């Protein structure tokens, strides 16, 4: 649902 | 050919200011405003603010008393200030440009400004080979890669022979060890019989600390 | 401000099957909604601007409907590029405002991990700790389990796990397992094994080697 930093992409 | 680079990613001290450049090209920033796009862990997507083609500043609300937008027409340069940062702050930072002068559809973008905001010290990480071995084949094909490992603040830009190898390429998103360092692998699979011809090096740039190595990975 | 919900936050089709995203807004907005796509380490990218209107470049399988409150993304025949982030923007309202995106995954058949261990390298082993690397490669769907052992022992507390988004091709994962040991405790043992297991095994896999060989 939120922003992930080390994605840079949608996790959870 | 319209395009927006920005300056690379940084750490920046709590309390401390943001500065970020986004140089232009394929048009002039006579012609189009600017825009200023965040996108952070807490917030997701956050418009920040904008510089028109005349020079005029909007900035959103929460960012009126600590948001600067500056430019040079003649450089093609926009400049991005930011001051008192906190932890929330840290997040990509994007330039964009809309389609038509006075809009607000975002259509060309840089490439994103990654700003870590922390009181640590800058660490360039080392690079180990992940050697392809018998315990690393799978019918004519092995794997290998590289560990990069304990660096900060993210990001790591990893490649493979120069860009030239991207199929099979894995590079891992970075884990926070305990330490509070960083940590990635990147890995590729290629034909077994290929080992003995082809070098494989990756390709590691950790910008923040300037630290650029390339590893040659061999069979141990 | 202008409040944007996207629903669900999470959308898992089959290629060539058709996906609708849903943008909904606090207040009518008339038609001035944005679409983006957020690949993995990209921008946004444009898809749709004003509820419906196309965008050069972007393939005709994307389109957009709805006015007011109600809008709708849609991709008529999805494919496995289309593997990302998408995000709906209004700008009805001052200050032009986001939703907090849906993400779009692909089903496809299970495929079982290939499975590789990689040693500490000796250049590593000066810095005075090991690490162990466990590579579960292009399977499929994400759940795995990785499990260390060290002269038998279970390890515990002292791995760290890393997933790759889906592929863009394929539309597989891997997965990389790291066992951090410092030096001292390397060289006291022998055995290093990761046991795999996943729906597309019909047993779990295990990669060792003995320190040394
Ligand atoms: C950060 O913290 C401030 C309060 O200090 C809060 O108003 C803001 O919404 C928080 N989140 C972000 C993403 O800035």
């Amino acid at each position: 649902g939120q922003a992930d930093l080390s994605t840079r992409r949608l996790k959870g | 050919q319209v395009q927006l680079k920005q300056s690379g990613p940084g750490l920046v001290q709590p309390s401390q200011s943001l500065s970020i450049t986004c140089t232009v090209s394929g048009f002039s920033l006579t012609n189009y405003g600017v825009h200023w796009v965040r996108q952070s862990p807490g917030k997701g997507l956050e418009w920040l603010g904008v510089i028109w083609s005349g020079g005029n500043t909007d900035y959103n609300t929460p960012f009126t008393s600590r948001l600067s937008i500056n430019k040079d027409n003649s450089k093609s340069q926009v400049f991005f200030k930011m001051n008192s940062l906190q932890s929330n702050d840290t997040a990509i930072y994007y330039c964009a440009r809309a389609l038509t002068y006075y809009d607000y559809e975002f259509a060309y973008w840089g490439q994103g400004t990654l700003v870590t905001v922390s009181a640590a010290s800058t660490k360039g990480p080392s690079v180990f080979p992940l050697a392809p071995s018998s315990k690393s084949t799978s019918g004519g094909t092995a794997a290998l890669g590289c560990l990069v490992k304990d660096y900060f603040p993210e990001p790591v830009t990893v490649s493979w022979n120069s860009g030239a190898l991207t199929s099979g390429v894995h590079t891992f998103p970075a884990v926070l060890q305990s330490s509070g360092l960083y940590s990635l692998s990147s890995v590729v699979t290629v034909p077994s019989s290929s080992l003995g011809t082809q070098t494989y090096i990756c390709n590691v740039n950790h910008k923040p600390s300037n630290t650029k190595v390339d590893k040659r990975v061999e069979p141990k | 401000d202008i409040l944007l919900t996207q629903s669900p936050v999470i959308l898992s089709v089959s290629p060539g099957e058709r996906v609708s995203f849903s943008c909904r807004a606090s207040q009518s907005i008339g038609t001035n909604i944005h679409w983006y796509q957020q690949r993995t380490n990209g921008s946004p990218r444009l898809l749709i601007k004003y509820a419906s209107e196309s965008i050069s470049g972007i393939p005709s399988r994307f389109s957009g409907s709805g006015s007011g409150t109600d809008f709708t993304l849609s991709i008529n025949s999805v494919e496995s590029e289309d593997i990302a982030d998408y995000y709906c923007q209004q700008n009805n309202n001052w200050p032009t405002t986001f939703g907090a995106g849906t993400k779009l995954e692909l089903k496809r058949t299970v495929a079982a991990p290939s499975v590789f261990i990689f040693p500490p390298s000796d250049e590593q082993l000066k810095s005075g700790t090991a690490s162990v690397v466990c590579l579960l490669n292009n399977f499929y769907p994400r759940e795995a389990k990785v499990q260390w052992k060290v002269d038998n022992a279970l390890q515990s507390g002292n791995s760290q796990e890393s997933v790759t988004e889906q592929d863009s091709k394929d539309s597989t994962y891997s997965l990389s397992s790291t066992l951090t040991l410092s030096k001292a405790d390397y060289e006291k043992h022998k055995v290093y094994a990761c046991e795999v297991t996943h729906q597309g095994l019909s047993s779990p896999v295990t990669k060792s080697f003995n320190r040394g060989a």
